[PDB]
């Protein structure tokens, strides 16, 4: 039938080239938008008509309806909102035309309507057709609200079909939009610099993550799709731009979940002369700030297993909690953990994996100190963290390029936002010492030669950079999507990614 | 010209964010 | 001697670490920007002290000059400015650590002072520092005052060399510029997929990778193009994106193989409208950004002459096939007969005899293309608009309304280089999906240039795309004429090079 | 009448807290002392205005001036020094704001000024606020310009008296 519909519609339309009858004209003149229409004549009274205003619109028809022979209503829409078409025979240019232009329009179509505003008996705002005009056919069946389309995967394999039927999807990515565009409002009222680094390197780095890999024709080399942009700023901090940040797309070769998808958007910025704890403070106040300003207060509500499961109101009113991850690892577990520095110690792995083992907290090979520690983490404080929720002071043998915590030996100055169980930022206090920072390189190099592919390379270049002098840096990190995600209430990334990917059809 | 349309931030006015904020300091009278 | 230096300084820096003189501490308390430290004291005489301030400023020491044995200047740089500080015994701390850091310090060093305003008997404005701190030292003997080193070390060029920062900063504003002309026009800023399972929106190689989690090869986007009027079909009017795209081609003076672009897609627009846009867009930003709608540009470097290029609108316009018509000197064929073999052949011919190279293979698009850049594309200096290309270089432009054979498309070119690229969109599903058919036919001949076909935006076009015109512009290369760049390695942070 | 000034005030501020408009608000964020503004723009020209600069100041209303429907000048006090807030409703926020800031705001008044450096035509230095918050509300008739008054108001005699 939709088959059948297709090519029936695909031959009229044909036979409508043929006549000279131009179903895909080059330019319609719109006087107006649609929400300007309404706000403009809402005042009208039930009855009301216009006849000294006629103007121009455009839009999508989604539904028509006859009454009688000389009567059809339009429901046109366009910009969220929709609009009436009332054709009435006598109002029209002609009989005959009405006749002919009725009888080649069908739901679905893009059309524009010459006439003017009113208002019917029953006080819906219309607006009365001199002239009708075929903007661009549709040819297929168009679903409708009440079939469809609710299925997931034909929502993200037909972005376009979603976002004619349902309004809320437009207003979800709406959202994101005026996400990114606080934050640059944000920092560049702080003077930062916007900047764009190179997305293809020699070498990935700046994050733990399989890289997707390339082969660029001119250089005659594979290329790595970067996983972060980080080396790169503090490079260009060491040049001596104080203050930088780039909203970019960053690429991870690994799983598809709720929360990962293999290309994400990110924020990054790094800021001279400031430490971790300036970063909390400006993480608390970007972060409050925007979500008063979007959604009008600082609670929003989140459904964490979707529209089925239970919701929960989510406070961003500042200050944010703050926890230390050992400390109150320690406390959830109820004993003591063994320390651990730089160095990957047989002693400390054993101990760190007989308590996963007891606790029945899995963590797949290879079973490393950090990755380890890194679900406990996850099972035990992670998953307390509602309300945004500062993470503070790793280890350093889960960051390999944040400072050493000035005053607890082994810990480093950084922090994790949490929001919801999930990670929103990372931030630390940067490593501006050569040595230092190549010593762990070493160390992630045998890690990697040991058999942890997710490891870093050593990038000799950076380290070079580092040697000419790297000032007290702070740097962060954001997942735009994540942050839309609980800012649109949405469980699942595909909600707030125009076009996501898809496993073939 | 092609015909109005509302810029997405609403168009009441300029997107005006919250920023970071420092106690301002007076001076020591005995300085 | 460099070699040597480095050696000696990371020993003596190391020694620091383990004297317990923390080398690079973790936090130092600026208290005010050089930039505005310049601005507040300015206005002091020579001479002037004020012992009732103290400041704390930072920077890079690009300067260390001695004074007798209590004295010595340092000039601090940063922001793009410069202080100096000028430390005497007498004003500082304590004598014996007066003593030590200077001993400590050297030329490049990243430090921290805490000092009062003040003015040297000649007028020189200082800081007049009660403390000093090493906060970052500098391993390598700072370079001062080829172009490769400046690329591959891009730190060492913006330390060194004021006008890089602001080429950078030109950069930012037009793209901030940019955000704001469209988001002011009710433009809703998006991002679309740069991996595509197949790639579009224009003609180059692409790059290809392989995903783990889909088991299957992708392509990295040369074009969000296909994307953008997906989302107008789905009823959003406005859209644009500035954002990387990826073409696997050649690196020249002005190609990179990523590179930055800004497409926007307009319901109910067509290429009248966008040349007035495109007017007004780019006229305003050269005036906001330098001044003037007249920029200063040498297209061969500083060795040679240069032009103002004057973007005062209107701008030139010329049509395709008329104009080289004129520049030949020769009738070229009907419009409506360019997609002939005739027509081809003799575009082949013309080629020929006017010592045009075309590299295989000798088609249409590829004649006509070169031809164009020889006789027009040179031609166009200020501001220009190329117009009304024949279909079979334009797949996704719409026929034009009078003009058979031809379509609703223009270039922009400034400088004999393409900025822009656009037209009034091809909405005709059963059109768009001929072209595509002819392109996929081509590229299983052998054509290398022709474009894959795309099912899932001709059935995205099925189900009705509003009149629409969509435009696109090289940013880089805009930041290049606005830099006074004829290289695009110039308004790149970490341009590509061999290793 | 200065009873009746104390019911009518007093009444007028209830009002404000009922209808949500938050009368003593719990923070508001100086950016600079008075006096530091008068030092770093005392160098200001007759006609001056500073765009580009907004800051954050506070104080008490010691005096209030209509000129016109559409500027309204307040004599800002505290430190010991005084600064001018020059009010239009041109660069104020928006104008029926201004309108209802102008209306609420009486003499004595706590108030927070958010604005740019300025200096009139006859070369008065000023503030001239983007948006004016009403910090804390003098409820009483402010006096102007015997001992034991003083002594038993010892804040009155802060507020009035200088030296
Ligand atoms: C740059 C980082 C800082 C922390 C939050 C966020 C983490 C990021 C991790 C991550 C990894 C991945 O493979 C795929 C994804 O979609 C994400 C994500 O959205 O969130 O952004
Ligand atoms: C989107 C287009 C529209 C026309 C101008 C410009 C063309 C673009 C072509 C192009 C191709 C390529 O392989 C490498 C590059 O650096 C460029 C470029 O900067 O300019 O941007
Ligand atoms: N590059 C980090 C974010 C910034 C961390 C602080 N320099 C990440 O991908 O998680
Ligand atoms: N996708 C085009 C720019 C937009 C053309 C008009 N839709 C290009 O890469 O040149």
């Amino acid at each position: 039938d939709p088959n059948q519909y297709y090519k029936i519609r695909s031959q009229a339309i044909h036979q409508l080239k043929v006549n000279g009858e131009d179903p895909y004209p080059h330019k319609f003149h719109v006087d107006i938008s649609l929400t300007d229409f309404i706000q403009k004549y809402s005042h009208l009274q039930p009855g009301d008509h216009l006849t000294d205003i006629t103007l121009k619109v455009a839009g999508r028809i989604h539904a028509k309806r006859a009454s009688g022979g000389k009567l059809i209503f339009y429901d046109l829409r366009g910009e969220g909102v929709k609009l009436q078409v009332m054709a009435n025979s006598r109002n029209y240019k002609s009989e005959e035309e009405f006749i002919h232009i009725n009888n080649k329009l069908r739901r679905g179509d893009i059309i524009g309507v010459q006439g003017n505003p009113g208002k019917t008996k029953k006080g819906e705002l219309s607006i009365i057709p001199y002239e009708i005009t075929l903007l661009s056919p549709c040819l297929h069946m168009l679903p409708h609200l009440h079939f469809g389309l609710k299925d997931k995967e034909t929502r993200y394999r037909q972005r376009y079909l979603d976002l004619i039927l349902n309004d809320f999807v437009r207003q979800k990515f709406i959202i994101r939009s005026k996400i990114i565009t606080y934050i640059r409002s944000f920092l560049d009222e702080l003077g930062f610099l916007e900047i764009e680094t190179p997305m293809m390197n020699i070498i990935p780095g700046g994050a733990v993550a399989k890289p997707f890999i390339t082969y660029h024709n001119e250089l005659d080399m594979n290329l790595y799709m970067r996983i972060a942009p980080e080396l790169y700023h503090k490079m260009l901090v060491v040049g001596g731009i104080d203050r930088v940040y780039e909203i970019g797309r960053q690429f991870r070769n690994e799983g598809i979940d709720l929360t990962h998808n293999p290309e994400f958007t990110t924020c990054e910025f790094y800021m001279a002369y400031a430490d971790y704890h300036d970063l909390m403070e400006i993480t608390e106040k970007m972060v409050s700030g925007m979500v008063k300003h979007i959604t009008g207060s600082y609670k929003v509500t989140y459904h964490p297993d979707g529209p089925e499961g239970q919701a929960y109101d989510v406070d961003f009113t500042p200050p944010f909690r703050r926890i230390n991850m050992v400390e109150e690892l320690e406390k959830a577990l109820g004993m003591k953990l063994p320390e651990t520095n730089l160095f990957e110690t047989e002693e400390t792995r054993k101990i760190l994996d007989d308590i996963c083992v007891a606790k029945a907290v899995e963590c797949p090979p290879p079973r490393t100190t950090a990755r380890l520690l890194d679900k406990l983490v996850g099972e035990f404080l992670e998953v307390t963290c509602i309300n945004p929720t500062f993470i503070c002071d790793h280890p350093q043998i889960m960051s390999p390029l944040a400072k050493w915590h000035r005053s607890k030996e082994g810990l480093t100055e950084r922090f994790e936002l949490f929001v919801m169980k999930k990670e929103i930022c990372n931030a630390y206090t940067e490593l501006n010492d050569p040595m230092r920072q190549r010593q762990l390189f070493e160390e992630q190099a045998k890690a990697k030669a040991a058999g942890d592919d997710e490891a870093m390379f050593i990038d000799e270049n950076f380290c070079t950079a580092l040697e000419y002098g790297l000032p007290p840096t702070a740097g962060w990190g954001m997942g735009i999507d994540r942050v839309a995600m609980f800012l649109t209430d949405s469980n699942n990334i595909k909600e707030v990614l125009l076009f996501p990917a898809m496993k073939p059809e | 010209p092609m015909y109005q349309v509302k810029p997405y931030h609403g168009g009441g006015a300029p997107l005006r964010v919250e920023l970071p904020t420092c106690m301002y300091r007076l001076p020591n009278v005995h300085g």
